[PDB]
């Protein structure tokens, strides 16, 4: 599903869940371990801010 | 420039009937002149349509100098300040608001408040200093 | 500036008129072009005439040599457009479009 | 098809031919005087003899010569008794005030 | 000049007739050779400008730039000369010409005494620079961004050559000394005020200016190297030269016309340097960074106080040869990986151990430590901004907060991290681009113990 | 290598207008020799009625 | 037509214009310009296909009537002065007549409607002459009676001709058509000054033949009419694309190139005149003939379109036409600007 | 999704540059598509000349 | 000089130096039918300049020293890679049809220039009016598509319009199954290969499209198999002939004079062949055409003018 028709240029883009990096399974897999990421999986439009050194999403226990 | 005249020898902020007049006589006589442009260059249906193609632009240019000349006077009235430029660019722009408004387009209408603001705006300077843009050969 | 000098200005001004405003016949505007060059030539005339400018009176006679020059292009146009479209309808004559 | 054009051929590698390869061209002797005369024409005399030259340049846009002009100004000034550099900045005696 | 005029005219001849091969090697000679010639002209008098002939003259802040642009033309024809071996005899001399050209103008530029003759050949640079994007760049937005740089630039000039011929027919010569000496009150008036519009606007838009700047990151990033450096590291500071002349006769309007340049470079500083928070493109993060400088330089010109002055120059120049630098940088990686993109190559210090020493201090100069030219610069602007108003401290150290981040920033992302897995075509890094590197820092790091000499015409 | 114009971004260029329209949608760039194709002659040899009937070019028959 | 026929006919056009520099007499002035126009009209029919005929017809029945009406206010002013003398109009009426008739021979304002499709039918060599020796006759009457012209009356249509001329190019293709619209927005700089002062306007004139005559006889070289077709020719003569855009960017008249000649002198007549609004739009609108200036620069030299295989076959041969007087003519139209103390020898 | 977007890459790329862009081409497909009629271009003559003679008052 | 405007106000004239013997006769048969033996002996009975059938490399024939040049720098299409496939996405089969029909307008305007300086007749080969039957042929067969008919037609209509038709063609049919025979007795492989439905589609679009209309300002005499191995008779035929047809009988100086000035530029003459129509099979590409242009100007005697190539040994270079 592709972001809201706001008009801001985001285009067929797709919506991935807001979630950073920090939640991924490190024992996977990774063709990018320091990202967490593998080839081709379309990237999440704000990669930039939710990568592995920057703003992270993990759950907090409280 | 009869009309030209007509309009100028009024003084802001005063007799805005007048001046509201004057301006649609300016306005209007400028709708004429681009109807009958648009009517040479491109041929229109029969007679019924070239004369709808001219009501719809002597209307617009009529209007947009009826509501200019109309809010350019009375914010010197309210303002009780006639020489400032802004007197003309609130009402300037406002023509632009017009034109959107018998085009529908939301977007012609703000960029055209945009442009002609400022060029009324710039109008009222050339009285002010003495800006002449069609200046005799001095030198 | 009299009554007769009027008419023949005038006469110019509706012939100025109508060469401009082709109907949809090439040769009408080729006659409704040979308007002015008789009413420059009469227009001519009464001036210089009237003021007794004795030399002047060659400019109408040249006035008429050349001005009717270009009408003699102007026929030889009017058939070489009527050689191709076969037709003097100036309508045709906007293949210049682009 | 469409069009017909080579592809991209490859970026060559430099080092694979001379291993002891410069990165400035192909060819090795041209190659190997390149930096023989941007190391010589650069560092040696534009960086060093470029140095020298400008930080040991005849004093720029005098200072130790307007420091030299203090002492006796300032000296001259103390010594008679009168405050040390005036308020006005040009002589005000010979200024003619608007009425 | 003449002597150096004369000798940058006679390398293009030289160029064009050299040796098949040699073209490199000598137009590489001469021009550290034409740099070291121009070393001379770092001197100036106490006061006077140093005056040549009618038409050049120099002063204490031409020559500093002189020397930065004839420094600056040796280092991009060997940055330029790795891809360019791959194409005709004449195409690679004619792109030589070309920066021969470019160079030309400059230095004719900087040392113009009239301000026709400073317009004529200030706008004269967009056409090597404008054909240097074009034709040889690598991109296919070149192509749009070719036409942005030269109608920005264009348009903004118009006015200034309409108001420069109108002070010609009313105070008389233009002569930038003339012009010192018979200043006249510009007092406040509609129509003076549109002078004060017309003479700014030109320069504002080359600075650029926040919002007319939109051709900085097409111009700059689709430009090739050997442009790439020129369009941000010296005609940039030719809007500065500009500036800093021009504001001889628009006193006192100045400040109070000021306000919206102020507010609008004070605060678009914050908004630029936060686009480099958050970029992709690694030319495009020191594009913008570029503006953030710039933004600041333009805000230090309007104060017109000693400090600012010294400040803007200390800057213009830093800000160069540091701009330069980062785009020799993301040239080397471009060239390796093919792509521009930040993430696809991370991980350099780990396979090319010295590359990572020249980003530290690249990104460490412009990060503006003390005693760093950049820093020697930022710092006198701040003291200068301060004394006009306490609370702009609050938005410039914004700035020097801000610029921390994305400056460490590519450095944490290309250099400090794993290496990316699945490229292979990293080499160990050629002579040429770390000898180049070292003429780019050494040079800055020399500079700080003397600051006097790029201090400006106020020391 | 340097990005080069391909065919997609000649036919940009190749229409006979720029930017094109509604109005210039069906106007055919010009022909390449510049001579527009000769539509059928306009010649009719008038079968002239005698009395024979005679069929003519211009005078000549 | 038999080269001596072609000679003559030439050298009567060559004859007509200047037989209006050389009159005191306003007949004259009128008689040398019908002759002119008698000369020309065989030389636009070059090919006597179609679309000549229409260019031909179209330029003859804008120009005959011109002529009409030039002799209209003669006589006008011959009534209300009675002296036949190129000097100042005495009548005010004759003189709009007057400018407004000149003009439409020339084409700057709603007039210049002939120009764009009439280049475009004639051949390229015959294109040539309408546009670089057709504009100087009604200059040479325009800088004798300059001295009374309505200055509200010019201007304005010297504003009409580079705001529709720049405008019109942008949607161009045919290298013709953008010449005529190029031709247009320049006329209306040669002739902004012409009421202020006359030496710019012929300063205009010689460095506006120069890059005119110059590029469109460089592109009969190139032997293309389309921007594709010129577009191709970078692979067989790569010195002529070089070449092209060299005047191309003088032709928007970017500094140091010889083609900011007349934009900078007129800016500066119209400064010392008061007329500062009028020298700044006037400079606007020439970005627009810089934009398709710089498209078709795109297109021939500063990128490379692709070739057709076919084209191989012309690199084996080479021109046969010795490009009379080419060579040099760009260096004078892009080198020039040094030499502006020239503009008095023109006084 | 403000600084780099919005304001920067779509609105101050269309308010300045795109607009007047824009500008000059909605009317650059206008004044280049003359119809070719000759009647119509002499038609605009007419108006040309009758409004410049007396209409905007030119002869004085 | 070469026929220059002065040349011909001081008096070169063309129609002085035409005789009877100045003739443009094409000799045009079925594929393999011999019909280049028939227009030898023709050249050789008359005083007729005999032009073989124009290849690939009659280009190169008469450029430079005639040595033919590499395939991909000299039309980069081949005959027998079409033979072998006909359908390749290569696009060998439109390219070599085309170039050869470009190949076809210099064998023409060569023919025609020394017709029209010397006066000496020409026989040709497959002259330009005749490709184009080929080209129907192979497009009919499938070899290649319908968007090489359209710019194929586009050239022969833009360029052949201005040239003008021969005084009369002479045709050889020789039947289809003894063309299928004539194949084998060459024994040239590539040419074996070839199906008798082309050779067929070659024959039947021939005799319904090129004698009829050519016909029309030509006339055709047909010469079978067992007359066209008579060559004394056809020479009685051709000289008992008056060419009544074409521009011919209403030729004069003036469009003589026109018809050289644009003949003697040989860029001109198929300066219209490079129309910006692209198509598939022709349109190379920047690259690959900027690194061929490269070789080209790289190869002797091309780098420089002809006669200023001092690679080849052109003395006094500083002074001519
Ligand atoms: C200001 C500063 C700049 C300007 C300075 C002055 C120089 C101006 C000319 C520059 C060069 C132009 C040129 O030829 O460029 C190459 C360029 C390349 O042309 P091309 O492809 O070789 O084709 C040329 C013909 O179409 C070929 O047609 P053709 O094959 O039929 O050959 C005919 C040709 C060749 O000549 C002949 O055929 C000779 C005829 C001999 C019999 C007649 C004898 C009696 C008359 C003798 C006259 C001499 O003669 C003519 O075309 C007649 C006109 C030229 C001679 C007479 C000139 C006037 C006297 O020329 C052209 O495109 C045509 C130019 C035509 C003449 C110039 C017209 C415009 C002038 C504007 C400026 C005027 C001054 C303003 C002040
Ligand atoms: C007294 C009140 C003072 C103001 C209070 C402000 C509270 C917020 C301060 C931000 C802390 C620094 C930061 O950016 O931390 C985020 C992150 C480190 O996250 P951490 O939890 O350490 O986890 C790391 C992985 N295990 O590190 C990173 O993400 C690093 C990479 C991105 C850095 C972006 C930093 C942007 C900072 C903008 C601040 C603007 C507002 C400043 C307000 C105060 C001004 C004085
Ligand atoms: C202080 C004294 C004066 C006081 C009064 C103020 C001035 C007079 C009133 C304003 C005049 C300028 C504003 C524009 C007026 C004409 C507007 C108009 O014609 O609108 C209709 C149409 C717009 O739509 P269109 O482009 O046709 O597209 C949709 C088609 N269905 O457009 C058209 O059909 C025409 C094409 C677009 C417009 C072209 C430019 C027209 C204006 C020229 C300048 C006029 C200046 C007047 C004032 C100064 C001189 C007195
Ligand atoms: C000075 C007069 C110049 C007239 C030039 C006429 C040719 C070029 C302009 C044109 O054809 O139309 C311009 C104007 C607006 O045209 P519009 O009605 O908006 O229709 C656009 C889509 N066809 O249509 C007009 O008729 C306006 C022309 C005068 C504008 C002032
Ligand atoms: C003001 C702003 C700048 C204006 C000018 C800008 C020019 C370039 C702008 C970009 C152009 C588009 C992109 C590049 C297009 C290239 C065009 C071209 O044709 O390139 C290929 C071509 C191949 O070279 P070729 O023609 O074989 O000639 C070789 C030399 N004989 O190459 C050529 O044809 C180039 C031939 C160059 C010839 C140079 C001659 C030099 C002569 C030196 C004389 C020295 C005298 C010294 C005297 C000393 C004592 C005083
Ligand atoms: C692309 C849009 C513009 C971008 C930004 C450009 C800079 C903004 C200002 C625009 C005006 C620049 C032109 C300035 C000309 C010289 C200015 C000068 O020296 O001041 C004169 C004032 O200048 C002017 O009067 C003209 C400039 C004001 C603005 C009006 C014209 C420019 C705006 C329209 C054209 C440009 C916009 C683009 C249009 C497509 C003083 O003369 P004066 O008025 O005192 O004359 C003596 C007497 O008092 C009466 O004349
Ligand atoms: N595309 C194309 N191929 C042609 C043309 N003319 C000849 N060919 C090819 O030329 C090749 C060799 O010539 P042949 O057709 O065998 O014989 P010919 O020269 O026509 O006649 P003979 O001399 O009687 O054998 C064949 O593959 C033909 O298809 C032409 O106009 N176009």
């Amino acid at each position: 599903e592709p972001y809201p028709d706001d008009g801001m240029g985001y285009g067929d883009y797709p919506k991935l869940p807001d979630r950073s990096q920090q939640e991924r399974d490190p024992w996977y897999d990774w063709d990018h371990p320091d990202l967490r990421l593998n080839w081709g999986e379309p990237i999440h439009w704000d990669l930039d801010m939710y990568i592995r050194n920057r703003v992270d999403t993990s759950p907090t226990p409280v | 420039k009869t009309l030209l005249h007509k309009y100028s020898d009024i003084p802001e902020g005063t007799e805005c009937h007048r001046k509201a007049y004057a301006s649609t006589s300016i306005g209007g006589a400028t709708g004429l002149i681009v109807s009958a442009y648009s009517i040479a260059l491109k041929p229109p249906a029969s007679f019924l349509e070239g004369v709808a193609r001219t009501g719809r632009y002597t209307f617009t240019s009529a209007a947009i100098g009826a509501i200019f000349g109309l809010t350019s006077c009375i914010s010197a009235q309210v303002r009780e300040k006639p020489d400032d430029p802004l007197n003309y660019f609130i009402g300037g722009c406002a023509g632009g608001l017009t034109l959107g408004a018998r085009t529908r387009s939301y977007g012609i209408g703000a960029a055209a408040c945009a442009y002609m603001g400022l060029t009324a705006a710039l109008v009222k300077m050339g009285q002010l200093e003495g800006w002449q843009v069609f200046a005799e050969p001095k030198v | 500036m009299p009554l007769v000098y009027m008419n023949i200005i005038m006469a110019f001004a509706i012939a100025l008129a109508g060469l401009l405003m082709y109907r949809s016949h090439l040769m009408s505007s080729l006659l409704c072009l040979e308007g002015m060059m008789l009413s420059l030539f009469i227009m001519s005339t009464l001036i210089i005439l009237n003021t007794h400018f004795t030399l002047a009176n060659m400019m109408p006679i040249i006035l008429l040599v050349f001005a009717a020059c270009e009408a003699a292009l102007g026929l030889s146009l009017l058939v070489m457009v009527s050689n191709t479209y076969g037709t003097d309808y100036v309508q045709n004559l906007n293949l210049l479009q682009c | 098809i469409r069009l017909q054009e080579d592809p991209d051929p490859e970026d060559e590698n430099l080092y694979e031919k001379n291993p002891d390869s410069h990165g400035y061209d192909k060819d090795p002797i041209v190659d190997l005087w390149n930096m023989r005369v941007v190391f010589f024409f650069g560092f040696s005399i534009v960086l060093v003899l470029g140095s020298t030259f400008v930080a040991y340049l005849p004093d720029y846009r005098m200072q130790e010569w307007a420091r030299r002009e203090a002492e006796r100004l300032v000296k001259y000034r103390e010594a008679n008794g009168l405050p040390l550099m005036e308020s006005n900045c040009f002589d005000p005696n010979k200024i003619q005030l608007p009425e | 000049m003449l002597k150096i005029i004369i000798p940058t005219t006679m390398l293009l001849p030289m160029t064009w007739m050299s040796k098949h091969n040699m073209i490199w090697i000598n137009a590489t000679v001469h021009s550290l050779l034409i740099s070291l010639i121009s070393l001379s002209l770092l001197n100036q008098l106490g006061e006077n400008s140093l005056n040549f002939s009618l038409t050049f003259f120099s002063d204490s802040l031409s020559a500093p730039l002189l020397v930065l642009t004839t420094w600056l033309l040796p280092l991009m024809l060997m940055a330029s000369q790795s891809h360019l071996s791959k194409e005709t005899t004449t195409r690679k001399k004619l792109y030589i010409t070309m920066l021969i050209l470019l160079q030309l103008f400059l230095i004719m530029t900087f040392t113009a005494t009239e301000l026709i003759l400073f317009y004529i050949l200030f706008e004269a640079t967009l056409v090597p620079t404008l054909i240097i994007i074009t034709r040889w760049g690598n991109q296919t937005e070149r192509l749009n961004a070719g036409l942005y740089f030269l109608f920005y630039t264009l348009a903004g000039s118009l006015p200034l050559l309409v108001a420069l011929v109108y002070i010609q027919n009313t105070t008389g010569s233009l002569n930038f000394l003339i012009i010192h000496y018979w200043s006249h009150p510009l007092s406040n008036s509609w129509s003076n005020i549109f002078m004060w519009l017309a003479c700014i606007m030109a320069f504002m838009v080359k600075m650029p200016l926040y919002g007319l700047h939109l051709w900085l990151p097409k111009a700059h990033v689709e430009a090739p190297i050997a442009g790439s450096m020129v369009l941000a590291a010296v005609l940039l500071k030719l809007g500065g030269y500009g500036m800093m002349r021009i504001t001889t006769i628009l006193n006192p309007l100045t400040n109070y016309m000021a306000y919206p340049f102020l507010m609008l470079s004070m605060w678009g500083m914050i908004m630029t340097s936060s686009i480099c928070l958050r970029q992709t493109d690694l030319k495009s993060l020191i594009a913008y960074s570029s503006v953030s400088h710039m933004a600041l330089v333009i805000v230090a010109i309007m104060i017109q106080t000693p400090w600012s002055f010294m400040g803007a120059t200390a800057l213009m120049i830093a800000h160069g040869l540091t701009s330069s630098m980062l785009f020799c940088l993301a040239n080397t990686n471009y060239e390796r990986v093919h792509s521009r993109t930040m993430i696809l190559a991370r991980g350099l210090q780990t396979l090319l151990p010295l590359m990572a020493t020249w980003w530290l201090m690249a990104s460490l100069t412009n990060l503006a430590l003390p005693p760093s030219i950049n820093l020697i610069g930022e710092l006198f602007i701040i003291t200068a901004s301060f004394s006009w108003s306490n609370i702009t401290i609050i938005l410039m150290g914004m700035n020097m907060m801000i610029t921390a981040l994305y400056s460490l920033y590519m450095l944490i992302t290309t250099q400090r991290g794993k290496y990316t897995h699945h490229i292979n075509n990293i080499k160990a890094s050629f002579t040429r681009e770390n000898a180049l590197m070292a003429l780019h820092i050494l040079p800055l790091l020399l500079l700080t113990l003397n600051p006097k000499m790029i201090l400006g015409p106020l020391y | 290598r340097q990005w080069q114009p391909d065919v997609e971004w000649a036919e940009q260029f190749g229409g006979a207008v720029m930017y094109p329209t509604k109005e210039t949608a069906h106007w055919k760039p010009p022909p390449w020799n510049d001579v527009d194709p000769p539509k059928d002659t306009l010649v009719s040899n008038l079968t002239l009625n005698f009395g024979l009937v005679m069929e003519l070019s211009g005078e000549m028959v | 037509m038999n080269p001596i026929i072609y000679t003559t006919l030439i050298m009567t056009v060559m004859s007509g214009t200047m037989l209006v520099m050389i009159s005191s007499h306003w007949l004259l002035i009128w008689i040398g310009f019908e002759m002119n126009l008698l000369a020309m009209i065989p030389v636009l029919m070059k090919n006597f296909n179609p679309r000549a005929t229409e260019a031909a017809t179209k330029y003859f029945l804008t120009q005959a009537t011109a002529s009409m009406m030039l002799m209209m206010a003669i006589i006008i002013n011959l009534l209300y002065s009675g002296q036949w003398t190129i000097t100042k109009m005495f009548n005010p009426v004759a003189m709009t007549m007057m400018t407004m008739a000149l003009a439409m021979k020339l084409g700057l304002s709603p007039f210049h409607f002939w120009v764009p499709e009439v280049t475009q039918g004639i051949s390229l060599q015959a294109g040539l002459l309408l546009l670089t020796w057709q504009k100087l006759a009604p200059l040479s009457v325009l800088c004798q009676i300059s001295q009374s012209i309505n200055p509200n009356l010019m201007l304005t249509m010297a504003m009409l001709s580079i705001l529709i001329g720049g405008w019109g190019g942008l949607n161009q293709t045919q290298l013709r058509k953008i010449m005529a619209y190029s031709s247009i927005a320049h006329m209306g700089w040669m002739t902004a000054v012409l009421p202020y002062n006359t030496t710019m306007t012929i300063l205009n004139l010689l460095i506006y033949i120069t890059m005119t005559l110059a590029m469109f006889m460089l592109l009969i070289h190139s032997s293309a009419t389309t921007t594709l077709s010129l577009s191709h020719t970078w692979n067989k003569m790569p010195v002529i694309t070089s070449l092209m855009m060299v005047t191309l960017l003088s032709m928007g008249g970017l500094p140091p190139l010889s083609g900011f000649m007349p934009k900078w002198m007129i800016i500066q007549e119209m400064t010392k005149n008061e007329s500062i609004i009028m020298p700044t739009l006037m400079a606007m609108t020439a970005l627009l003939n810089l934009y398709f200036y710089m498209r078709l620069a795109y297109s021939s030299s500063l990128t490379m379109f692709p070739s057709t295989n076919n084209m191989k076959m012309k690199w084996q041969f080479e021109h046969t036409k010795q490009m009379k007087l080419l060579p040099t003519m760009i260096v004078l139209s892009t080198l020039v600007l040094p030499m502006t103390p020239a503009l008095s020898s023109l006084n | 999704k403000s600084a780099s977007s919005l304001l920067d890459l779509i609105w101050l790329e269309t308010i300045l540059p795109k607009t007047t862009s824009f500008i000059q081409m909605k009317m650059s497909i206008m004044v280049s598509n003359q119809k070719g009629l000759i009647k119509l271009y002499f038609l605009s003559f007419l108006i040309t000349i009758m409004i410049s003679m007396t209409l905007f008052n030119y002869h004085e | 000089l070469q026929y220059g405007p002065l040349a011909f106000v001081l008096g070169e004239r063309t129609t002085r130096k035409l005789t009877e013997t100045s003739k443009v006769i094409t000799v045009d048969g079925n594929i393999c039918s011999g019909k280049g033996r028939l227009a030898r002996e023709i050249a050789e009975k008359l005083g007729l300049r005999h032009f073989p059938e124009a290849g690939i490399h009659y280009a190169d024939s008469t450029t430079g020293d005639g040595k033919p040049l590499d395939v991909q720098l000299s039309g980069n299409c081949s005959l027998e890679k079409f033979y072998d496939d006909p359908k390749s996405n290569d696009g060998n089969s439109y390219r070599l049809q085309s170039w050869l029909y470009a190949s076809r307008l210099l064998q023409y305007a060569d023919a025609l220039e020394h017709l029209l300086s010397t006066g000496q007749g020409v026989v040709l080969e497959r002259s330009i009016y005749s490709d184009f039957v080929f080209l129907e042929a192979m497009y009919r067969q499938g070899f290649i598509r319908k968007q090489c008919v359209e710019h194929y037609n586009e050239v022969k209509k833009v360029t052949a319009c201005e040239y003008l038709p021969p005084h009369v063609v002479v045709y050889v049919d020789v039947p289809v199954p003894e063309i299928q025979s004539r194949i084998q007795k060459k024994g040239n492989p590539h040419e074996m290969k070839i199906t008798a439905a082309y050779l067929q589609d070659i024959e039947n679009a021939y005799k319904k499209t090129f004698l009829p209309e050519m016909s029309e300002k030509c006339e055709v005499l047909q010469y079978s198999a067992r007359e066209a191995e008579d060559a004394e008779k056809v020479v009685e035929d051709i000289e008992y002939l008056k060419c009544d047809k074409g521009p011919w009988p209403d030729q004069d100086d003036r469009t003589f004079h026109r018809l050289r000035m644009l003949v003697q530029n040989k860029l001109e003459v198929l300066n219209y062949t490079t129309i910006p129509v692209y198509l598939p099979e022709i349109t190379i590409g920047a690259h690959q055409s900027d690194r061929v242009f490269q070789k080209f100007t790289e190869l002797p005697g091309r780098k420089y003018s002809p006669g200023y190539n001092e690679d080849v040994g052109d003395k006094w270079i500083w002074l001519k």
